[PDB]
This record gives C-alpha cells, structure tokens and sequence, in this order.
C-alpha cells in the first residue's frame, strides 16, 4: 500500500508518492527536487515527523508505520548566526 | 554612491548569489534606483511610520540611489524625515525625488504612484504584516510594530530577489503576504490577535546586542505601552562592516559600545534599560541571583546559547539566521518540550578509539589496520603515513619522521598537536533577515510575558530567498539520547527549586 | 578562565557526588600513591608519589577543576604541590572527558556532549588513567 | 594498646576541636610542606615533604592518635605514607605533651598533669616542631 | 604450723616493725596461742557470727597456734566451723582446746573466759564497732555487717600491737571503742543510724578484686536484703602470697580467678553478679554504654584510678591502704567537691627545660650552667660529667664517652634513653588493714545507694597501727590548678549529659 | 597576738601554740613530734585546713589569716595500694 507524503520543505509544503519498500532517502531525493533545494548537502536536512522526532533515511518507508496520508518536515538544523 | 561598508553587503551577497561577480554587482547596485513611496495615509499612523522607517533603514545599507517619493502634501514632512535617516547611514547616497527613473518601488499607504518599475504595496495591520504586487494594502491604527516592520522586510526582500532574480533560484516574487505575527499563520477574520499594548515585561534579559538584536530593539523602541526591566549585555562595540546588518547603526554609532546603543535607543520608552558592557559569564557571575525570568537569546555561536541554557533561566527565546532560512525557538526547561541545549546537541554517537583516529586521520576505511597499530603499539609503515597525507592534502615530507614511529606518537603530532592544520566561512546574512529574526524574537518575548498562548511548535522559521513559506511550524521534540541537560535530575532540580512545579 | 555560568545548584550538587564516590576507595587509592589533599567546589586537589620507587617522591600535583561540571568537562591543571601554582612544560591529558582535549580545535569532532553522563570525565576516570599511566 | 576509657563524648570533642583549629592554617603547613591525609576520630595522618628539597620528596608520615585524649596525651607514631604501618628504626619525639615521652620511667618526674590545658599536646605543637627540626 | 605465705606476712610486718628480724619475728610468732573465746550470746546472732568468722579469717593468717575457745554448749557448733575455716586457710596450723597457755585472747559474746594474758573484748550493735578491753560489749541483733567486721579488724590490729609492742612507736592498745560505721564518729544514742537493710545497688562495678575487695566482698556477702546488680572486674587469679591478705582466699582458691571467686562468694546473696576476668579498660570497651551509677573503686595505683574517673561515673567510692592509714574518698564530679582525680593530682609545676634537666642529672644547682649548654649547644665539660656521675651514684667509665659531646645528646642517652638507670618499696598491707577498708568501701556502696546523707568530708581514713583517731574525717579539696578534669567544661558536659543537674 | 592551733595529725589531735611571725612548718614540726610522727619525711605529710586546701608551710602563720583558734589537718597523701 502506496503512501502519500507532504514533506514541508523549509517552509514549503510538496508532495511525494512512496512505495514503502523503498528507503526513506527517496522521498527526501524528490521532495528536495520538486522544491529545487539541490545546492545544499542532502545531508544538512533533518527529516522529522510532527512530532519533530529525527527519522532515519536509511530506514525503509513502510518501517515508520506511517499511515495512508502523512505530514514530514525536511528542515535544516538550527542557526547559531546572530551578531 | 556605494555605501562605505559595501564590501561586507557583498559578502553577504555572494553566499546567496549564483556566479557571484564582485564588480558585476557593485555595477548592478549603480544601475539601480529604489523608490519608497507613501501618501498622507501612511504618514498619519504609527504602523505607516514604523513601516517606512524600517524600509529606509534596509534599503539604505544596500543600494547607492533611493527616490523618496511624498505622493501628496501631508507627507512632504516625513519625506525629510525618511531622506535624514538614509543619509545618516551611508552620507554619499544618492536620493531623487521623482520616480521617472526608479527601477523598483515599495508603496505605504492608499495611493498608486504611476510608476513603470515593479511596484510592491506594503502595509500592515496589528500583528498583521501585508504585501501586494497588484493593490494598496494600508497601515492600520494600532501601536504594535510587529506587522508594519516585518512587512517592511517582505518587501526590502522582494525588492532584493527582483533585481537580482537571474543569479537566484526558485525566488519569485511575493504576489500577495497577509501574515499573522501573532500565530505565524495566514491572518484570519476569526481571529483578530490582541490589539493591547500593555505588556509587562518583568526582569528580561537580551544577550548579544547583534544584528538580531537591533531588530528586536527596534521593535521594543515603537511598542509604547510596555513597561518592566530589561537587561542588555554585551561587550563589544560597532564597527563599520556591522552598519551593513545593524538596523540601528548609522555611521555616527561607529565605536560606540553594543550596550550603550541598546539603552540609548530605548531612552524614550518607559522600560528601566540596565546596560551591562559585559560577557554574559561576567553578568551572571555579578548578578549572583542565577534567577531569570525571561531570558532573549541573540548571540553567534551554539557554545554561547548552550551556555545561556545553563544558568537555567525560566523561559528562553532563541533566535537566528542562516544561508536560507532564519528562525526563533522557544524554550521552558520542565515543559515536555526541547530546551535551548536540544537545538544544538551533536549528532553521531562516540565512537570507539579505532575508529575515531582512523576518521581523524581521513582513512576510516583503515579502521581494522588503525586498531591493530595501536594494539601492537607498532611502527606505521610507509604506506600508512602516504595514505594519511593524501587523505589530508598534505604533503608527505613534513609527515616523513613519523614512518616507523608509533601510530600514538603520529596522531599526537599530527591531530592533538595540530600539525596537519598547519599544513592545510563566516555566515554574513542580509540586513532584512537580521532585522525580521529580531523583530520575532521581540514578539515571541512579549507575547510570552503578555502570557499569549504559545506557539504549538519549537521553532517558527522563514526563508526569505523565496516566496513565504505556506507551513512556518517546524517542530523539534526534546532530544531523546539521555545525553541533555533536560533529561538531567539535578538540572531539573534546580529549575524546580527556583521556579515551581 | 572558566566562569560559573550553570546554576551552581546543579555543579555543586555534582561536585560532592563525586567526592563522595570518592570516599569509600580513598584507603585503595593511597596504596596506588594517591592523596586527597583538599576538596572544596570547585577543586579537588590531589598528589601523587610512586609506592613501589623509592626514594618515595611526588611526582605529580593535581588540581581538577569542575567548574560548569557537566555541562562542561573537568579541567585538569599539573601545579606545585606547595605553591598550587600551575607547572611549565597521552602527555598534558588529551583525553576525552578532560576540558583540555575538547576545547582543542583538533579534537572538534568528539565533543563532550557525545560522552556526557557515561562515565567519561568523572573523578574516578581522571584518576585511574593518572596512575595507569603514570 | 591504650583502649578509649573516657568518655567519648569528651575525646570526641577536643579532637574535632584540633581539627577546627587546624583548617585556617592548613595553607601555612602546605607551604612547609605538611599535609593532613585523613583526619577521623582517634587518628590524624600527615605526611611531610620538604618543600626547598628537590627532588620533593616525602620524608616523614606521622599518625597522631588522641585515644583518651586530654587525660591522657597524644600519640605520635612515624607510619609508611601508603600502608600505614610503624616504620622501625630528639629522635622519636621525647617531648612533653607526646604519650611516648610520659610513658617513658626515665621521665616520669614530668607527668602530664602538669601540662594539661596548656598548649602543649595540642595538634599544632606536635606539627611544629616535626617541621622545626625537620 | 606458720602458713606456708608465711614470707609475704613478714614483708608486710618488715615495713611496719622497728628492727625487723626474719627469724625473729618467725620465732616471736611461735611462741604465742591467740585465742578466741565466745559463748551462746555471740552464737546465737549474725553479728556475733560475722565477728568471730572474720576474726579467724585474720588471725589464721599470721599466727601458727590458734586456741578456738567456746565457753559453753552452745558454742560447741561454732567452734567446730571456725576450726575447720582456719584450716581451710592454713592446714598446717595448730588448735588448741584450752586457754592455759593463751598469750593474747578476743572475747566476743557476754561470757568472760579467766584467762590471765591480756583479753580483748569484741563485739558490735548495728553500724557500731566495740571493742573493751575490761568488760564485755556483746553481738548486737541486726542483718548489718559493718559494726561486726570491723570489731574484728580493730580486735586483730590490737592482738598484733600487743604482740609486737616492742617493735612499735606509739602502738598503745585501745581501751574503749566504740565507733559508728555510718557516721564515723563516737556512737551517740541520739543518732542511732538507720538497721533497715533493703537497699538496692542498682547497676554497681567494683573495679579490682584484691585484698580490698575481699573485705568489700565479705561485708556484702553478709547484709541479706541487698538486691541489685554488681559488676566485678579483675583479669588476675589467686596466688600464694596473696593469701596473706585475701581474706576470702583459702588454699583451695589458689590458681583461681579472682573475678571467679567474687561470684562464688555472693552466690546464696540475691545480688546478680556478673564475672568479667577483664581489665576495666576491656570492661568498658565491651559495655560501650559509659553509664555508670556507681563505682567502687579497689585498684593498685593511681593511673588506673584516675583512668575510672575519666569514663565519667554518677559517683565513685575509692579505697587504700598506705603504710601508717588506711581510707576510702567518696566522689561525684558535678558537686562542687573533689573527684577522684584530684586525689591522685601531681605536686608542683610545669618547670623550665633547663630547670627540669639539671634536676633529672642530681645537679638543681647547676640550673645556669645547664641553661648556657642547651643555648650555645656545646660540648659538656668534665667535670660537669663527674658532678652528674657522682650526684647520681653511678661509675664515671660508662659516662665517659659523653665528655665534649653536647648536653642534649647526654642527656638523652643518659636519661630518655634509660642509661644511668641501669648503672644504678612494694607496700604490703596488713590483712586487718585490707579488711577494714574493704568493709568501708562497702559500707560507702551500700550508704549512698540507700540514699543516706553522706559523709561531709571527702575523706575517712584510719590507722590501725596506733589507737584509733578521735577525729576520722579527712578534708580534701577540689584541686585549683585547673588542670583536673573537674575543671574542664568538656567533661562536665558529658557527666550532665548522662547524669542531669 | 599569738593563735592555738589544733592540728589532727593522721587522725590523731594534737594543740600546738604558734606566734604569728613564725613560718607554718614549725607548728608542721611541734605537731608531728606532739604525735611522734617524725618517721616519714616531714614533707609526706599535707597541711590543709577545714575545707582541705593544701597550705604552704614556708608562709608565716600570720600570713594565713586565722583566728585565735584554729584547727588544721596533717594528713598523708591519699594512698594507691589496694591489690
Ligand atoms: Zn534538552
Ligand atoms: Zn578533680
């Protein structure tokens, strides 16, 4: 059963359609090309749940027990620029 | 026409530019000319005055040529007002007063200028922050300057990716912006956030008196009607590249200590400022208390905030900014939630002495032959110390001595002594982001101290090299390693004993 | 220098834990060549003589230092037994769980947070490497 | 063996006493070179390194025992720093004030009733003159 | 028939008799046959008992030929018991059956034997002793021991002072005594004191089991109605030579324990006795308590005295006999008056280093001499060396080595190190002196636990080698040096601690 | 004005008349041969009064301050045999 992902993006929502035999660095591939973040490492995003738990892409899709329809974040770590 | 401190805004410009020409863009800054434009109903508020103050304050650090357009009589008066400011912070700037050759316009107020260029209308309403490439937006009535001075980085935004759009990757411009300062959601009819202005902000502390910082005070400085203490520490003074971010830095402010800045700039509020021209480990060790009640976190690097974190503070307020992204998370450290320490824990886990000599060597794929060495205590062999210096990008023959000697000796030498070092990128971020970080951080502490509920989330982030996130929420959940101050029961002790439950 | 900057509840709380750990095994340590000399937050001074060389010399005087202690390792400084006064001239202690290896630039990629609440950096650990090697 | 007959309250509270008056001037000894190891009701251990001497080594660990103390005077015996022990081999403290001295018949026209409450016998007479002529 | 500890009795009487000779004082006691006359009067009452079992028990110590005199039929029985105890003391030792050839003779009862050598008259009522050396004094009717026993020990002092009058200075007989044991004045008959004997010890320790004790014991033994709990402590066991004074020691008690032999004797008392063969420092270690109510102390010196009193005791009654007096010294340590302490204080001062050496060489006059040699340090003269050598009685070729050497290096090989002393008085009581004061301390127990007023001086002493003293009460002070542990305001809390006030 | 001293001597009274200008270790010396105490040595024995404090015998009798009749105690030292 194929899963419906909306992956918030650094603020930018999109949506990605996974198998849940594939691991979960393929939803991270796409959602970083529908929204063209590409510059950056892919290793600088944190994959997070609502909850804010940091998920493993190594880990395959469907081990996550995700359901049908689920909301991720792809956010990058905190900044510590301020002066 | 170029502003003195020109060079540090090209810094800032060639980490977000692609193909990023030093002179090229010295020369497309001169081909410019910049409008802000504004009508009698601008000028008759303080949400329009606020609005236009701040887009003065940012245009003004970036581009040699402004045209300060009064659309009526009413605002002849705040035109002179706007073109002082300007030239208080880069005195060669140029200014017009006709738009016939501007090349983009940000608009205050009800009124269309005519104007050919790209036209962005900003405005605001409460805690509402506004822009339109299509219509006037206005300025509200209230004394909140959280949505008229954020509106006023949306468009110094836009008015930034439209001139430099070709060197800049999915930036559209803004169609439209109607963003709540209070949720972080889009503003509804529904839900119209408290219009009050009577905040009592109790002993608040802000740390770092930076780039952030200035946004914040500024924000601080136009929101009559609060009242408390506020602490303001830092050690250092402006300098000329600072007036590149610093909002309220003109060149008079050159040398003169953070601290004293922060107090001067809200002299005319009824806040009692206490400057403190100090490190925070200097003000803590003075104060002696070791109880804060709100603590507002501007500082630069993640061993400064963790520290912060530390003393144990009631509630924080942490706020940044990034290559794409700035943000503020908020921070009680009995709450369920993360605390500040959560935001900045290592990721990875320790690894064993094999293992970590071989990544610090560049050779992990030699753990087996590195644990080996360090067994037998042998001599490296010839190969290893090539492996190594190859790794490195380091030339073999300083490395040479350490053939045949322990690998121990060799690490010591190398890595803990820093020899490879010897043999071997600041984050500059634009004003209009430290300005709308410190903005937020203003409200979060105001709002948190006005006892407004709390954001669901940790964090509220934004990206304003794009068009504005729909999603602003990004969660963190409490780090979950054992290995935090948050899970720690003598830190949550000592928490509890100072603040209750 | 290292300011208290952690509520001093917390690193104080702490230091006597450590001490008191410390207590049972002091008869075990003096026949390693180990002395307790003086315990008051946020030193712990120490001093070392080899049991088995004689003539029996001190040949090590310690101060440990637990200032911010947890949040950020002990320091460990080599002074005069006498004077308490720090000596000129892994050798220095670049270990993990010592202040001195993780303030290195060097040694950026193992910070002390990895190796927080695992043992690493308590008083025992110091002491044990000291003698081992020593 | 000399048992504890007195009332422990009483001995109890002068070697706590001693102790007391010993913490202010504990900086002063460690410039001399005087350490106080453990400190637990009967027994005081202190070793003794000279501090001009170097090598700085140790060359003397007393252990005082105040058993029955201010009835009767203290103990001094020169111990091994590590393991505690009597060492076998003026010379060995015949001096008022010290039980080996009273005890001695060749001394018993000094008994220590004519000494009592006067300073001597106290902990900081039997450690300075151990430094003195040390 | 003399005992075979026949030679510690002449030690004892060796320190007692001018011009003692050995074989004299041997042949002196064999040519006398004391006797002992009692009739149905004396028989037929504890008191009467009581005086004739520890007459015998004196006697029987000392003089070869005894003559067991009962003046009717009556008396027949208990002739046969006192015979057999004598002998259970000295098996060799001769009875007669008749008085003809008495050289000295006690009486007790109303009868009088006609017998021509010089008789003594014994006898008691309650807390009086009496003796009369005309008329007879009778064996009063009470469960007391006090008055009886110490008729006999004045009865036994007399027999030797007459024997050995020649040989003694001042040793006049008594003609009249009449002495109350619980005032320790001339019996009165307003003042009649208290026959009641129900007292209760509570939890009593009697330290040392010796000559002493064994008349503390016999007193004890022998006043039915004492309840409570007794302590005895004393490692040692019975030898020979102590059979001299022990009078609760017959041959068959040789070689046993003498804490043993205390329980023995108050086995059919309804005291509980507990045995402990330890020292008192063992005693106190193994109770761990240090409450103590009441202790009677019978040791052998003053340190182990002294050393009861600093385990701080409720109150304490001290016995001793000396050469020319015997006594006990009651003492409480909160109440104003001496402690047991005090009583053993040493006289004098603390004395100058230079002082005290030149004393402790014979040389006092040399104190300036002495004082120059320990400041400049030098070498000792000769003739400093034949002034200590002469003044200490001892070869100058020992000391010689000493000549040039400094004074302190002298001095401490000569003195702290024992040298002169190799180049260079037990006192033994008489056995009715160790009686006598055994009864007193027993009667002290017995008194303060009963609750009676106490004696107003410190001290009680007598000296049986003389008529008794008209004035028996000893004054002592509470020591004023300030160096007695009854000055010390530590072990004045601890004693109000365990005990109140 | 010249003071009668009584002076139990080992529990045996004795009288002794003192002037005021002699040092107390005459009457010490009347006493103890009133008694035919002068076997021991004469400085065994303690000079107290009533309440017992020990009087020293080289201070002159006036010096003490008593009164035309007095009463003094020569007594031994308290003893330690008992064994
Ligand atoms: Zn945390
Ligand atoms: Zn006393």
């Amino acid at each position: 059963g194929k899963i419906e992902i909306i992956v918030v993006v650094n603020g930018q929502p999109t949506q990605v359609e996974a198998n849940p035999n594939q691991p979960l660095h393929v939803v991270r591939t796409k959602a970083l090309e529908n929204t063209q973040n590409v510059a950056q490492p892919p290793d600088n995003w944190e994959f997070k749940d609502e909850a804010g738990n940091l998920l493993d892409v190594d880990k395959k899709i469907g081990d996550f027990g995700f359901a049908n329809t689920v909301t991720l974040f792809l956010s990058l770590k905190a900044g510590v620029a301020g002066a | 026409a170029l502003a003195n401190f020109i060079d540090r805004a090209a810094t800032a410009a060639s980490q977000v530019l692609t193909d990023f020409h030093l002179g090229d863009f010295k020369a497309a800054l001169e081909k410019q000319v910049v409008a802000v434009a504004f009508d009698d109903q601008a000028i008759s508020c303080a949400e329009g005055q606020a609005t236009l103050d701040l887009a003065v304050r940012l245009l003004a650090r970036l581009y040699p040529v402004l045209a300060i357009l009064p659309l009526d009589s009413a605002a002849s008066s705040q035109a002179q007002a706007l073109e002082r400011l300007a030239k208080s912070i880069n005195r060669k700037i140029g200014i017009r007063r006709s738009g016939k050759s501007a090349t983009v316009c940000l608009v205050a107020g009800a009124t269309r200028p005519s104007l050919r260029c790209p036209t962005f209308f900003i405005g605001s309403d409460g805690w509402a922050a506004k822009l339109s490439r299509t219509d006037p937006v206005g300025s509200g009535s209230s004394l909140l300057p959280y949505g008229a001075g954020a509106a006023s980085c949306f468009g110094a935004a836009n008015v930034f990716r439209t001139i430099f759009a070709a060197q800049l990757t999915g930036a559209e411009s803004d169609e439209n912006i109607d963003l709540s300062l209070y949720s972080y959601n889009k503003s509804r009819a529904g839900d119209a956030g408290p219009i009050d202005p009577a905040v009592d902000l109790g002993e608040t502390h802000l740390v770092g008196l930076g780039a952030i910082a200035h946004g914040a005070l500024w924000a601080l400085a136009r929101q009559s009607g609060l009242s408390g203490r506020l602490h303001v520490v830092d050690h250092e003074a402006v300098e000329l590249s600072n007036l590149q971010r610093y909002v309220l830095a003109g060149q008079a402010e050159i040398g003169m200590s953070k601290a004293v800045l922060a107090t001067t700039a809200l002299r005319s509020t009824a806040l009692e400022v206490e400057a403190h021209p100090l490190k925070w480990a200097e003000h803590v060790a003075r104060r002696g208390d070791w109880i804060f009640d709100r603590v507002g976190v501007a500082l630069d690097t993640a061993a400064d905030r963790v520290a912060v974190q530390g003393a144990l503070p009631r509630w924080i307020a942490n706020a940044w900014t990034q290559e794409h992204d700035l943000g503020i998370s908020r921070h009680g450290f009995d709450d369920g939630q993360a605390c500040l320490c959560c935001m900045y824990m290592p990721s990875g886990k320790s690894k064993d002495e094999h293992q970590l000599v071989a990544e610090e060597l560049g050779i992990p794929e030699a753990h087996e032959q590195v644990k080996a060495l360090l067994q037998t205590n042998a001599g490296v062999p010839n190969d290893f110390v090539v492996r190594v210096a190859t790794a490195m990008g380091v030339p073999f023959e300083p490395l040479a001595p350490f053939v045949g000697q322990p690998l121990r000796s060799f690490y010591q030498q190398a890595i803990c002594g820093g020899l490879v070092f010897q043999l071997s990128r600041t984050v500059v971020p634009m004003a209009f982001q430290s300005a709308l970080a410190g903005i937020m951080l203003a409200a979060e502490l105001v709002k948190h101290s006005a006892g407004f509920p709390m954001s669901p989330t940790t964090s509220t982030r934004v990206n304003l090299l794009r068009p504005l996130g729909s999603h602003l929420h990004d969660p963190k959940a409490k780090d979950s390693s054992g290995r935090c101050i948050c899970s720690d029961e003598d830190f949550i002790s000592a928490y509890r004993r100072k603040y209750g439950n | 220098p290292e300011l208290q900057t952690v509520d001093p509840e917390v690193s104080r709380a702490k230091f006597d834990r450590e001490i008191s750990r410390f207590r049972p095994y002091a008869d075990a340590y003096r026949m390693q060549g180990c002395f307790l000399i003086e315990e008051s937050f946020p030193s712990a001074f120490f001093i070392f003589a080899s049991p088995k060389v004689k003539p029996r010399v001190i040949g090590a005087a310690i101060e440990i230092d637990f200032t911010n202690y947890d949040l950020r390792p002990p320091s460990v400084v080599f002074v005069d037994p006498f004077t308490r006064q720090p000596i000129a001239r892994s050798p220095f202690l670049c270990m993990a769980g010592v202040r001195e290896y993780h303030d290195n630039p060097a040694h950026s990629g193992d910070p002390w947070l990895l190796h927080r609440g695992s043992g690493e950096g308590c008083l025992a650990f110091i002491l044990d490497k000291i003698i081992k090697y020593g």
